[PDB]
RNA sequence: UUGCCUUUUACCAGAACCAUCCGGGUGUUGUCUCCAUAGAAACAGGUAAAGCUGUAUUUUUU
RNA sequence: UAAGUGAUCUAGAAAG
């Protein structure tokens, strides 16, 4: 798709087209340039999906501002506020959250 | 607490020598030591009265039954005094 | 109280701003140090057919890290970037209380 | 007040040096705070076995010589 | 200059250099909506528009089944499983034409 | 700083800043545009006096007035601050005076 | 280099070097002011008060 | 289901 890495797949054989003439430095050169072109073919067939990573995020708001940070996060195209974890005897609200890097 | 432990506990480590009250001489690397000299030491010589020597891998001696212990003179440079 | 609250109102963001002839809306502005040498001449970096706008990009991101989101930074100080202060002043004359914030679970 | 730590020579055969240029030989089984040995008996320095299990007491200890490394 | 737009310098310019966002950006931005009322109406117009792998494969799994239950049951020698694996195969392929 | 602190050496009058703060904060909201310019200006002023440190006389110990002291044709009294203007005043006018009519420009 | 500008001073605002200034310590002397005045005591150990340590049955001295 | 927040240069006196 990018030329960027490929994650989360599976590439099973399904035929090899080897000829009867064989010579050591064809076959594997061949082969070479060959085996990525048929990986992409697959990819292809597929239903070829980017990923893109997210950073698990954690911030660590007062109180009264959690509202502020949701605003935010929803401003942001993926976000996930996951949980909101109370920081024990301090005002933070410590929030886990997803936003895509 | 005793001073002279405490250095016997510092000098952990190096190479140690060891007298009892029999009066058979060993030296060695030391490896364990206690409020009471419960020293432990690796690789030790191990010579009699006579002076016959013998070799040992492992030997545990009680401090009540120890006469004295030499420790290298590294260990009068620092650091435990003052 | 908070040193937090200086945030992109720290002398050293002020003169970084200066540098790169970037107002944080706020604060101050300035003569540019350099005279924007609009000389790019359409080059196959930076294009607007290569990058992506998910974020725009904004000259408050600029002074926080200027070294990344701006290019050919020039004379530019290095910004803070800190902790958070919780600190609870009693107003009703009292002493020692937990009130803005909450107990632990045991 | 400090455990002696002979952790390290648990269940193994050890040449108990004892008074009088005497000594023990037998594993390990336990020990306490006044170095009383527990061991598995064996024979008395040609050679010759006593008892089944032994117990050792702490003053007639001069030394515990590790025979199994 | 804020985000990249406002007048490079207050001098010169004969002007406050002030800057007010228009409201017409906002409209610009927005017709996602519009699009679709032209995007949507284009959508319209245009709206309308191996097995014998598969049993290889299974073969494949019925051959590493039998392989698992030599390895399990008396089999630490190699020619007793293979036979019995190359039968298994053999049945396969009788049973797939 | 200022009360952080129980001891600490004498400033000026001159030398202590009691509007540079609310400068140096972020503006009370619902202010207007002027105030905001103002705020703006000040903070400004600030900047550019921060970064370019005008690092002081390494050598000269010798003020002016310590000098004025070493002659014997000063002499130095205590008075009262307005009787001190009033004498500055005069003598500053009579300095003006004197220099114009001097310059021959009587008129 | 800019800007108002069209002459300059007086200016705009940035840069680079530089200086001047209003101040600041620190240290050493010297002075000025205000308060003051003893040329010898420890050892044998007490009297009294301040600094730290102490509270026989296996590894120290029973 | 979501508009409408903020960026605000200046600034006079002499002689010619
Ligand atoms: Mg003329």
């Amino acid at each position: 798709l990018a030329e960027e890495p490929i994650y989360g797949v599976q590439y099973k054989l399904l035929s090899i087209s080897v000829p009867s003439d064989v010579n050591i430095d064809v076959m594997k050169s061949q082969i070479i340039p060959l085996m990525k072109k048929a990986c992409y073919v697959g990819l292809l067939t597929a239903i070829p999906i980017l990923l893109e990573p997210i950073y698990e995020v954690d911030i660590t708001v007062h109180a009264p501002l959690l509202p502020i940070v949701e605003e935010l996060m929803k401003k942001r195209r993926g976000s996930r506020i996951y949980k909101t974890i109370k920081v024990a005897g301090t005002p933070l609200l410590e929030v886990r959250g997803q936003v895509p890097v | 607490n005793g001073i002279p432990v405490k250095l016997l506990n510092e000098a952990q480590g190096h190479i140690v020598s060891l007298e009892l009250t029999t009066g058979a001489t060993y030296r060695g690397k030391l490896v364990e030591s206690e409020d009471s000299m419960n020293v432990q030491l690796r690789d030790v010589i191990a010579t009699e009265p006579q002076g016959a020597v013998t070799h040992m891998d492992q030997i545990f001696v009680r401090g009540s039954q120890i006469k004295f212990i030499v420790v290298p003179d590294l260990l009068k440079n620092a650091p435990l005094f003052k | 109280t908070d040193k937090n609250y200086y945030y992109l109102f720290d002398k050293k963001s002020f003169f970084n701003g200066k540098a790169l002839n970037n107002a944080i809306p706020g604060g101050p502005k300035f003569e540019p140090l350099y005279p924007r040498e609009e000389e790019e001449d359409y080059n196959e970096f930076n294009s607007i057919d290569r990058v992506i706008f998910r974020v725009p990009i904004r000259s408050e991101y600029k002074v926080a890290f200027p070294h990344l989101y701006n290019s050919r930074p020039r004379s530019v100080r290095i910004p803070w970037y800190n902790n958070p202060v919780s600190c609870i002043i009693q107003n009703d004359e009292e002493y020692d209380t937990p009130a803005l914030f909450f107990d632990p679970s045991l | 007040v400090s455990t002696p730590e002979l952790k390290k020579y648990m269940d193994k055969k050890i040449l108990l040096n004892i008074n009088g240029s005497r000594k023990v030989a037998g594993i390990l089984r336990g020990y306490d705070i006044f170095l009383n040995v527990v061991l598995d008996d064996a024979m008395e320095i040609n050679n010759h076995q006593l008892g089944l299990q032994t117990v050792i007491r702490g003053n007639s200890i001069i030394s515990l010589e590790a025979l199994d490394a | 200059s804020y985000n990249g737009i406002g007048l490079k310098s207050a001098k010169g310019s004969s002007t406050s250099g002030h800057v007010q966002r228009s409201l017409a950006s906002n409209n610009r931005r927005r017709p996602q909506g519009s699009q679709q009322q032209r995007q949507q109406r284009q959508n319209a117009i245009k709206k309308a528009s191996i097995e014998t792998h598969m049993e290889k494969r299974e073969i494949e799994v019925q051959v590493s089944e039998l392989r698992d239950r030599l390895e399990e049951e008396e089999t630490l020698s190699e020619e007793q499983i293979d036979k019995k694996c190359e039968a298994l195969r053999a049945k396969l392929t009788n049973e797939w034409q | 700083f200022p009360f952080n602190r129980t001891k600490g050496k004498m400033v000026r009058a001159q030398d202590v800043a009691l509007a540079k703060k609310w400068f140096l904060q972020h503006p009370d909201e619902e202010y207007p545009v002027k105030v905001k310019v103002s705020y703006q200006k000040l903070l400004k002023n600030y900047v550019l006096n921060e970064l370019h440190p005008t690092l002081p006389t390494n050598h000269n110990k010798t003020k002016l007035l310590k000098s004025l002291k070493n002659t014997k044709y000063f002499q130095q009294t205590t008075i009262d601050w307005v009787e001190a203007g009033l004498q500055l005043c005069r003598q500053g006018h009579n300095m003006l005076n004197l220099l114009i009519h001097r310059k021959g420009l009587t008129y």
